[PDB]
């Protein structure tokens, strides 16, 4: 099955969100998650793709 | 107020100056006056006396 | 005085008879938003 | 308990006797219009001949209060002291004083009302005794000077605590602090019970909704995080908005709109909770501006859902009631308009009730789909029902057409429906 | 026999009756004023 | 096909809402003098949205 979301991680902790399922040059991202201050290390969906759970190290 | 209305002031004030086609309009300021006014109602809105 | 011996007075009715107003989230597939359910194991 | 706190309920319930002259220089000084000095001097005929005056004002505004001229603004409730009448003649003496402050809480911007109600304050000194009533009518003011000159010569209630700061306070009490009050338990069983005889006596007016709905609205908001608080809140609030939608008042059933969306997005609910709440929606959905917003809040609740029967039929006596208070004609305009709200799983339900029931709007089926885009499982399930009409259903021109609908949009997933049922 | 309506009211004033007043608040019933 | 790929059909059919958090309609108080009530509630509605 194809993946619907895409996050992506930095050093300053943000984690932008993308909606994968709806394309162009420059693609806003649907969130810009902040609540971590730290390098993000992990970042790994639940296998049904409703809980994202990021992690500093 | 006066810290946050200054800050808008510089704002409005340097879109009227170096703005090479401004728009004898005003919505840069009337938008940032909003601004203001939302830090105003919240600012005075607190109550320090505990209820 | 009283006595009980579209009609407006549904929503009314349906209070009274349930207790629990919240929807059993074991039957719904999607989780809750803010609330999660976690235990240690 | 001590000597001491005895005395002080024996002092409470003595309050407005007058027994020395220290005590009445106190009561007789509590005034609306008049200082404290300016207010000792004056004399009960004096202020009942302003009262008088003002109340005919009042009554050239609005017929209803020239009744009280007969009652309570009487030259024989001159000489009316409250302390020597009986309990019950004093309940009777409260039923009236409660049906004036319901008329004066819509006219509190005119003048006269506060030379009227300085005759009740003085003589009847409602401030010390309906000192409940006089808040609740005048809460919606907070912000203008009237109400501060009533919590200066008020004594508040257990209930109204959170307003004992701003007593002879120079600035006016905050809306932050407005939401405090109400969100007490106690309090919103109070108020409910007020506005309920405003809804009773058809006395409520647009500030009154506004404010009402703002505090109920903030009230979910402070209590979000709080799941079991908001429980505790279904009760009542609720129970309130049926009440309102029962009012042929069309600003009465716009603030039930407001308050019951903001519990469905705060809170989820049964479906069953969720279906009895059109009925009464649409049990006495007659004014324009109600039923536009109406159709607003019935897709918002529907969008809440998140159980199996997400996107079910309605009911067959729900979706009779729906189709009468709103034509397709008026839905199809509801799909025209760009800024139309979500309302897919409604869509899909209220979809899956044509079928079900009527057999002539099937060409209407094939214009609403164009009009919404539906997600993958609710055309999977309008696909699934389809196949079911033609079946027992006889073929039809309009029904193949939207087979043949589906047939250009996603053909593999009506082979899939196809696969599954057949 | 009985005294005319008018001096009822005059009897009314002068002893400073309430019983017509007081009448009035018991059969105030709250809807009829709305 | 299987139940499975119906039960994720499911979950990818939910579309984001705005959560009501605390400080929603706060400001509603601000402006909610000489306004009808329609116009009212449509304000909900957007902050809603």
């Amino acid at each position: 099955k194809q993946n619907r979301w895409l996050a992506v991680g930095s050093e300053s902790g943000f984690v932008n969100l993308y909606d994968r399922n709806n394309t162009s040059s420059t693609p806003t991202p649907v969130a810009a998650l902040d609540q971590l201050t730290t390098t993000i290390s992990n970042l790994q969906f639940s296998p049904d793709g409703q809980i994202l759970c990021m992690a500093s190290r | 107020i006066a810290r946050v209305l200054a800050a808008k002031a510089a704002v409005s004030l340097r879109y009227d100056a170096l703005a090479e086609d401004r728009d004898d309009s005003g919505d840069i300021g009337l938008e940032s006056r909003a601004k203001v006014e939302n830090r105003l109602s919240q600012l005075e809105g607190r109550d320090l006396r505990t209820t | 005085d009283e006595s009980d011996s579209g009609d407006i007075n549904a929503l009314t009715k349906i209070l009274s008879t349930t207790y629990n107003y919240k929807d059993t989230l074991s039957n719904s597939k999607l989780l809750p938003p803010k609330k999660l359910d976690i235990v240690r194991l | 308990s001590s000597l001491s706190d005895q005395l002080a309920q024996v002092a409470s319930n003595n309050a407005t006797v007058a027994l020395d002259r220290k005590r009445r220089q106190k009561l007789h000084s509590a005034s609306l219009i008049y200082n404290s000095k300016t207010a000792a001097t004056q004399d009960y005929d004096f202020i009942f001949e302003n009262a008088s005056k003002a109340l005919e004002e009042l009554s050239q505004i609005e017929p209803k209060f020239a009744i009280f001229s007969r009652t309570l603004f009487s030259e024989s409730s001159i000489s009316l002291d409250r302390n020597v009448q009986t309990k019950e003649e004093i309940k009777d003496l409260d039923n009236a004083i409660n049906a004036y402050l319901l008329l004066a809480s819509s006219k509190w911007y005119l003048a006269p009302t506060l030379h009227a109600t300085e005759w009740l304050v003085r003589r009847f000194q409602i401030h010390v005794k309906n000192t409940e009533m006089l808040l609740l009518s005048t809460l919606n003011y907070y912000q203008t000077p009237v109400f501060k000159r009533i919590l200066s010569i008020i004594k508040l209630p257990p209930l109204f605590n959170c307003l004992s700061n701003f007593v002879r306070s120079e600035k006016p009490p905050t809306a932050l602090t407005m939401i405090k009050l109400f969100n007490d338990m106690d309090f919103l069983k109070l108020y409910t019970s007020y506005l309920d005889q405003c809804i009773k006596h058809n006395a409520t007016y647009t500030n009154q909704l506004l404010f009402t709905t703002c505090c109920f609205i903030n009230v979910v908001a402070f209590n979000s995080n709080n799941d079991e608080k908001l429980n505790q809140l279904v009760p009542i609030l609720l129970e309130i908005s049926a009440k309102l939608l029962a009012s042929k008042s069309k600003d009465c059933q716009i603030a039930a709109h407001t308050i019951l969306v903001v519990f469905a997005t705060a809170l989820p609910l049964k479906k069953t909770i969720i279906l009895a709440a059109m009925e009464t929606i649409l049990s006495n959905l007659d004014a324009k501006e109600a039923k536009h917003s109406a159709l607003l809040t019935i897709c918002k609740l529907f969008q809440t859902l998140k159980g199996q029967g997400n996107v079910d039929q309605l009911p067959s006596k729900i979706f009779k009631l729906f189709d009468s208070k709103f034509d397709t004609v008026s839905i199809l305009t509801f799909l025209d308009k760009e800024d139309k709200p979500v309302c897919d799983k409604f869509i899909t339900s209220y979809t899956r009730s044509i079928a079900r029931y009527d057999r002539s709007k099937l060409n209407i089926i094939l214009s609403l789909l164009k009009k919404i885009r539906l997600e993958r499982y609710e055309v999977r399930l309008i696909i699934t029902d389809l196949i079911y009409l033609s079946e027992i259903l006889e073929d039809k021109s309009q029904l193949v057409e939207l087979f043949e609908y589906f047939i250009s949009i996603n053909e593999d997933l009506v082979l899939k429906c196809l696969k599954s049922l057949g | 026999p009985p005294p005319d309506e008018e001096e009822q009211l005059l009897a009314k004033f002068v002893f400073g009756d309430t019983t017509d007043l007081q009448e009035n608040l018991a059969k105030f019933n709250a809807d009829f004023i709305f | 096909e299987d139940e499975e790929d119906i039960a994720l059909e499911f979950i990818n059919g939910e579309k984001k809402d705005k959560l009501v958090n605390m400080n929603s309609f706060t400001s509603m108080f601000d402006n909610i003098q000489n306004v009808q009530m329609d116009t009212f509630f449509d304000r909900v509605m957007k902050v809603l949205t």
